[PDB]
């Protein structure tokens, strides 16, 4: 089992894709929150 | 106490040591920290054992945090450059349970080993950032790296660029500041390309930090010397006008506007001097500047890093 | 009479505060106070407390001063804000019980005849719990008195309520064992058990030496129970025991065997999936 | 591991925001406008997102 | 003048010790808890609360 | 730290929360539900719940404000 | 003038007391009073707290009679703790944190008697296993905005490290009152003695778990391992015959053998290891 | 104006069953307590009194209080048995006079002796000098089957307050069976 | 003549008064010194809560004695 | 003064509704002071149940400005 | 034996005490010779604050030891 697990993580690579939700959606959410709080 | 401590720094004049001692013992929360700082200034690099044993005593037992939050700098500043000779102090401070003294230990190990990447210094300083429970010391830990790396700018991106992805924002701010301070004189083509996403991080104050570091790294570049100057110019220009962006972010933008055009462009930082030697007043100035987080009117200390950029000729002494 | 007692942590924090709070006032070695709680079946549950002024002089064993009406009306005050609690005992923080203590109990027994004594050690050096619980009984014996009056032992444990447990769990940020599981099942247990047993045997020897000489007020009951304890130890060497022990372990091993086999084949399938999920995707970048 | 931890931490704030209705489309109109119907209410004339 | 009214509904069942599922008089259903002082032995399904 | 952040997400499961019926799942971590108020919603689901207990017509609980499966 | 750096320190004891009291009055808004000292103009410590008796209106409560507190504030000084009062608190169950339109009025007179006063609010049902929802507030006079000024002249970053919730901001907040940051005063001794929670008797560590039920449990678990192993290879054969995009959906309705299998291996191994070790330790340590 | 706190100590040994005085001795001492407590009350209303008693072992019947009714009813309950234990009584009174609400009050002991006691000179002088350091004031009533010739008590007042200090006074037994409370009526004020 | 009062903050206050002064006059003087609404403030002495119409004279008060002042308290 | 205070509670818009009930309930066995509600217990009079025009039902632990002696389902 | 009490005013007062004396009694002497009531002070001793239920010997204080003293104003 240890022998098999040792070599499993070598193929996983080139996983630089790391995004959470968005970049410009935060401004829209903040604007909507401010508009809701105004009224 | 500020004025006198600055104007008499490093002299170890006895009268000022006396007067600052008697001013500290008042145990007052707005006098004692300023006295502590001024004392650190005048006692600079003395490693004066009896003075250290004196000043640690009050810090061991006081009700008022402000004094601790001041003297945490002084007890590092007295200890400059002695490398391993200071170890006995370090082995005490990192042993303390009071968070403020553990925070001070970081500044002390930083100031003891400036310019030399001593393996045990980097090892311990990096280790404590991963494992302490208090966020302020976790900041100050990685903050300290810049002082101990600055002679080899090409190294820092190999380590700081990993920690820049830390989940908690304190470590991110710390790493961004350490990078910005370490390479600050050179418009390094690699480091700058880390900071764009930092300039858009959802946490406001880490954006403030990133703007400061960016405006510091570029101080005299031009669009031909690096391909980014106009980008950051117009970033500052927009965010300073934007009526919706956060206070404690655009504050950083205003400071960036100032620093990038400081001193008629005729000045730059000199933490490394052209003789090959390190230049203490810029080191002190920038260290004290990094503490603006706690007390705004310390920002003026940044001026101690400015040096003229000129060549001048003389034919006779007159 | 009563079979066990469960103590909430709030009284622990309250006592720890009280001890230092009195340390301000005077050179007092000890402090005393009232325990409030409730009953279910044979089980006692104790939850709140307040301190009562107390004084003692080591001049002699018979000169001490506890104030009545402070307790009398303070209990009234507490009653007037929570009706569920009744006076149910008293506590003090001496490292061991003192000679006065039984005559202390005879005072406050008037407030509750079932009253129980709890000791809370304020300075731990050791891995036993800080609490102890004692109840009074008369006991008969052949001669010297019709009955002695004696404290005897009731078992005690710490518990927690729904929300005080959240409160305490917020505070313990600074330490935890890495993982519950077999390493906790051991290190949190067997080593601690062995250490406790060793300390018990050490105390037995420490008494037995001060009975071979010293003051040596010989007490025969101790020797009786010790004879029982030494008689009880089993002979492991017997063949018919050995055959059983082997016939059990030689069975237990088979299950570990089977389980480890299954674990290995599942991990192998996982590796196969990973590799084929890589070789059929890497080619896409040309 | 750091990425998955950060995502888990953000999930709590993400989940707090409001929901959305389900409707049935009748027929489209000019300039990116359609007509929809929500079952316990009257039909609406709505616009279409850019995607 | 400081009093406030209370909704009337019907108990459907008990989930755990302090969580009950109840029905209002108009349609909606809810999961909700109860005061610590009530005799939770009385709250058989079908009672009005 | 991940264990603490894992058990920190159960603030959402507070006491006053409405009851609905599961209809179908459009994809991972998103579904269509029908509240007992009388309307259908297309909403999000919480990660830590078990995905093997969402039967065709089972009964579920929704947040009172966000209407998110809990 | 006021500032943006003031700091509130609370002890553990006040925390446990407030949590217990607030949770007991769960449907309603209970009350209490808190005491401590102003060590300086930048920091305030609260050391201890005591409850108060009320008659409850449906919406809220009023302190029934002041003779009670007039007694208490001298009854306990016979046993040290001479501190003066510094503030009060009430609990909102599940609402959030804010000052109502009458809580403000009550705070008015507290501040008029001493300008440094504070108000505290807690949430005992939303707080779970951490992140206990506590907040602290103080009023501001509308005079200052009539001049066009703003309160809390500012010199430091350390006040702006947190953002208010939308729910707290719909109610008055900055247009009527401002918040103060809090931290927890601790010492090592109480920690050293509190972590004993759920420690257990040494003897518990040396018990042999009734050798007659152990085998029954073992060869009960093995049976479902049988019935699962015979269902594993179907899901192995169907590994690829359908679109993987819907493969997630293939899980949702129906338990999968692979994940559901290995927890049995975990159980079996964890039990059978320790059951075997304990017997050896026993067969050495006694005779 | 002086604020006063007084612990009053009462005898109920076996010899208190004597009735050589015109009434039972209990009545005489009870009225003595009455007059002294009333005098201390009218002296200043914030003054307070506590009740303590001697037997084979001491006891406290009330903590220091400005009330009188509890003192009266409790003393009404009292019944005389056992020996006397003066030294222990004074030491426990010294404890109870601490833990005081009115720290600024000066402290007073009033004591009745109706029986003989085997006290030791050296122990009483040690105690007396200790209390003199404590600066406690003792007043003592010798009566009944008196302390013979006041013999130890004299030295007591000598070693304690009562030399180099007029805080403490010994009143001899009024030998006539007439009501001692009426007869000590001057000595408590002309102390 | 003059009288004292104290309160749970440790504050003390001193009032020039006369024995003929009513309790409501006292409350008025307190508000004049500090502005507190007379209905939120409450007074205690001798274990007795005060009422408006009686006077210093009939309250049996004497020179420089110290009253206790306490505050109304409600949520809402 | 208190009278005008009442006057301002009345204001004008009033929902209309029907009395469904008239009910009579007694306190708990123990009624401590501390945290306790002066409404859900410790009123000697009746309590009521009403139905609003918007088809809601409300319990009323106290009736208000009208004497129960003249209300009928 | 002698000790010195450096007030915040700069005035240093000579106090005669003994190791058996107690901090409450030093406060008493302070009120005696300088009038200041006993709750209006804090005793700093260039370190941790003194506590009144403790003897002078508990602090290892010795002949001619010097201390500084600060006021304890409360309220306002």
């Amino acid at each position: 089992h240890n022998m098999s697990v040792k070599a499993m993580r070598f193929p996983p690579k080139s996983y630089n894709k790391d995004l959470e939700s968005a970049e410009e959606r935060r401004e829209r959410e903040q604007q909507d929150l401010e508009f809701a709080k105004e009224m | 106490s500020l004025g006198l401590g600055l104007a008499a720094m490093g002299t170890a004049r006895q009268d000022v040591y006396d007067l600052l001692k008697t001013n500290l013992y008042q145990d007052d929360a707005v006098t004692g920290e300023a006295a502590g700082l001024a004392l650190g200034l005048v006692m600079l690099g003395s490693k004066n054992a009896q003075a250290i044993e004196d000043m640690v005593g009050y810090a061991q037992e006081t009700q008022h945090e402000k004094i601790l939050r001041g003297l945490a700098v002084g007890i590092a500043l007295v200890m400059y450059g002695r490398m391993e000779e200071a170890d006995a102090l370090i082995e005490s401070l990192c042993r303390d349970k009071d968070p403020i003294l553990r925070r001070s230990g970081m500044y002390t190990v930083a100031m003891a080993y400036c310019g030399s990447g001593n393996n045990k210094a980097i090892r311990r300083l990096l280790h404590v950032a991963v494992s302490d429970v208090n966020d302020d010391v976790r900041r100050a830990a990685v903050e300290s790296l810049g002082f101990i790396l600055f002679r080899t700018p090409e190294q820092c991106p190999s380590v700081v660029s990993l920690l820049s992805e830390s989940y908690n924002p304190h470590v991110r701010y710390g790493a961004a500041m350490a990078l910005g301070i370490c390479c600050a004189g050179t418009g390094n083509k690699e480091a700058i390309n880390l900071l764009e996403p930092m300039t858009n991080d959802p946490v406001n104050y880490v954006r403030q930090g990133a703007l400061i570091a960016s405006a510091l790294i570029m101080i005299q570049q031009t669009e031909i010397t690096c391909p980014k100057v106009n980008q950051f110019r117009q970033l500052y220009s927009k965010v300073i006008n934007d009526k919706h962006d956060d206070v404690m972010a655009k504050f950083g933008a205003i400071l960036a506007q100032g620093i990038l055009d400081a001193g008629g462009h005729n000045v730059t930082i000199s933490l490394q001097s052209r003789t090959g030697h390190t230049h203490m007043p810029s080191v002190v100035g920038v260290l004290v500047f990094t503490q603006f987080w706690f007390w705004f009117p310390l920002s003026h200390f940044l001026s101690l890093a400015y040096t003229p950029t000129c060549v001048i000729g003389l034919n006779k002494d007159l | 009479a009563v079979q066990k007692v469960v103590v909430h942590p709030l009284v622990l924090l309250s006592v720890v505060d009280h001890f230092n709070r009195i340390g301000k006032v005077g050179n007092q070695k000890r402090v005393v106070g009232v325990l409030l709680g409730s009953w279910q079946k044979k089980v006692l549950d104790v939850s709140n407390s307040f301190a009562v002024p107390f004084d003692e002089d080591d001049k002699d064993d018979s000169v001490w001063f506890l104030d009545h009406d402070y307790l009398e009306n303070m209990y009234g005050m507490f009653k007037k804000v929570n009706a569920r609690e009744r006076i149910v005992g008293w506590y003090h923080t001496g490292p061991k019980l003192h000679k006065n203590d039984i005559a202390i109990n005879e005072l406050m027994k008037r407030y509750c005849p079932n009253s129980v004594l709890v000791i809370i050690d304020v300075k731990p050096k050791d891995l036993g719990l800080p609490t102890e619980a004692y109840i009074s009984v008369e006991e008969v014996h052949d001669d010297g008195t019709p009955t002695s009056k004696t404290f005897e032992h009731v078992t005690s444990e710490i518990g927690a309520e729904e929300a005080e447990e959240v409160g305490v769990e917020h505070l313990l940020r600074d330490i935890k064992d890495t993982t519950v599981g077999t390493l906790s099942q051991r290190i949190t247990n067997q080593v601690h058990g062995l250490k406790g047993l060793n300390s018990k045997l050490l105390d037995i020897r420490s008494y037995l030496e001060k009975v071979a000489t010293g003051k040596l007020p010989i007490n025969h009951q101790i020797i009786y129970q010790l004879q029982d304890v030494f008689n009880l130890l089993p002979d492991v060497s017997l063949q018919e025991f050995v055959k059983a022990f082997y016939l059990k372990t030689n069975d237990q091993m088979v299950v570990v065997y089977l389980a480890s086999l299954i674990r290995s084949v599942v991990a192998l399938h996982n590796l196969i999936n990973n590799k084929i999920a890589n070789r059929d995707a890497e080619k896409k970048e040309g | 591991l750091n990425a998955k931890v950060r995502l888990l931490r953000e999930e709590l704030q993400l989940l707090q925001e409001q929901g959305s209705y389900v409707g049935e489309v009748v027929r489209a109109m000019d300039k990116k406008k359609v007509l929809v119907k929500v079952h316990p209410e009257g039909k609406f004339v709505v616009d279409v997102d850019k995607n | 003048l400081q009093s406030v009214g209370q909704i009337v509904g019907e108990v459907l069942k008990q989930l755990t010790e302090e969580k009950f599922i109840v029905k209002a008089t108009n349609g909606p259903r809810y999961v909700v808890g109860c005061r610590r002082q009530l005799d939770k032995s009385k709250l058989k399904p079908g009672t009005r609360v | 730290e991940f264990l603490h952040a894992q058990e920190e997400v159960k603030r959402i499961q507070s006491i006053p929360l409405v009851i609905g019926q599961f209809l179908e799942a459009v994809d991972q971590n998103t579904a269509i539900v029908g509240s007992t108020t009388g309307s259908n919603y297309y909403v999000r689901i919480l990660s830590t719940i078990d995905r093997e207990l969402l039967k065709p017509n089972a009964s579920v609980a929704l947040h009172k404000h966000s209407n998110a499966l809990v | 003038a006021v500032d943006t750096a003031e700091q509130v320190y609370i002890s553990s004891l006040a925390l446990l007391k407030m949590l217990k009291h607030g949770r007991a009055g769960v449907p309603m808004e209970v009350m209490g009073l808190m005491l401590g000292e102003f060590v300086d103009d930048y920091t305030v410590r609260v050391i201890d707290v005591f409850a108060m008796p009320q008659s409850g209106t449906g919406v809220s409560v009023e302190a029934v009679d002041p003779v009670f507190q007039a007694k208490m504030l001298d009854m306990l000084k016979q046993t040290g703790r001479p501190e003066m009062v510094v503030g009060w608190y009430h609990s909102h169950p599940g609402f959030g944190c804010w000052l109502s339109g009458v809580d403000i009025n009550t705070q008015q007179s507290f501040e008029a008697l001493s300008e440094r006063a504070v108000a505290v609010v807690v949430d005992p049902i939303q707080s779970v296993k951490g992140k206990v929802v506590i907040d602290a507030f103080r009023l501001i006079n509308a005079n200052m905005m009539v001049l066009g000024h703003e309160p809390r002249q500012t010199t430091s970053n350390l006040g702006h490290l947190n953002k208010p919730s939308i729910q707290a901001l719909i109610h008055g907040l900055n247009r009527h009152y401002y918040s103060i940051t809090i931290n927890y005063r601790k010492n090592e001794l109480e920690q050293k003695m509190l972590l004993n929670l759920h420690k257990k008797s040494w003897m518990e560590g040396l018990t042999l778990q009734d050798y007659s039920e152990h085998c029954k449990h073992n060869e009960s678990v093995v049976k479902e391992m049988l019935e699962l192993a015979k269902n594993y290879n179907k899901a192995v054969e169907e590994e690829d015959k359908m679109t993987p995009e819907q493969l997630a959906i293939k899980n949702v309705g129906k338990q999968d053998p692979k994940r559901h299998l290995e927890e049995h291996v975990d159980v079996l191994m964890t039990s059978n290891i320790v059951q075997c070790l304990a017997a050896m330790l026993d067969t050495v340590v006694f005779k | 104006m002086v604020l006063e706190s007084t612990m009053v100590c009462v005898d109920n040994s076996e010899y208190m069953r004597n009735g050589d005085f015109l009434p039972t001795r209990l009545q005489a001492q009870q009225d003595a307590v009455n007059i002294v407590c009333h005098s201390k009350t009218r002296s200043n209303p914030e003054n307070n009194v506590g009740l303590i008693t001697l037997a084979n072992d001491c006891e406290v019947l009330t903590t220091l209080t400005p009330d009188t009714g509890r003192i009266l009813s409790k003393l009404h309950t009292v019944q005389p048995k056992g020996k006397i234990t003066f030294c222990t009584g004074i030491r426990v009174a010294h404890l109870a006079l601490k833990h005081r609400q009115g720290k600024n009050h000066k402290m007073r002991i009033i004591a009745f002796v109706g029986s003989p006691v085997e006290d030791n000179e050296k122990d009483l002088v040690k105690l007396a000098k200790r209390l003199k350091k404590e600066k406690v004031n003792v007043d003592i009533i010798n009566f009944g089957e008196e302390e013979v010739n006041t013999e130890k008590l004299t030295a007591f007042v000598n070693t304690l307050n009562g030399k180099d200090g007029t805080g403490s006074h010994l009143v001899t037994v009024p030998p006539g069976p007439s009501l001692a409370d009426a007869l000590i009526s001057s000595p408590i004020l002309a102390g | 003549m003059q009288i004292f009062v104290k309160t749970l903050t440790g504050k003390t206050i001193t009032l020039e008064v006369e024995p003929s002064d009513t309790i409501e006059n006292v409350k008025a003087k307190i508000q004049d010194k500090e502005g507190i609404p007379p209905d939120q403030q409450r007074l205690i002495f001798a274990g007795k809560q005060l009422e408006d119409g009686r006077t210093l004279s009939d309250y049996n008060i004497q020179r420089e004695s110290t009253l206790h002042l306490v505050l109304r308290l409600r949520g809402g | 003064e208190n009278s005008e205070k009442i006057k301002v509670n009345k204001t004008l818009p009033y929902l209309v509704s029907n009395v469904i009930e008239l009910l009579d309930v007694d306190p708990n066995d123990q009624e401590e002071d501390g945290a306790n509600i002066d409404l859900d217990s410790q009123r000697k009079g009746k309590c009521a149940v009403i139905k609003t025009s918007t088809r809601q039902t409300y319990f009323l632990p106290v009736i208000g400005l009208v004497d129960a002696e003249k209300l009928k389902p």
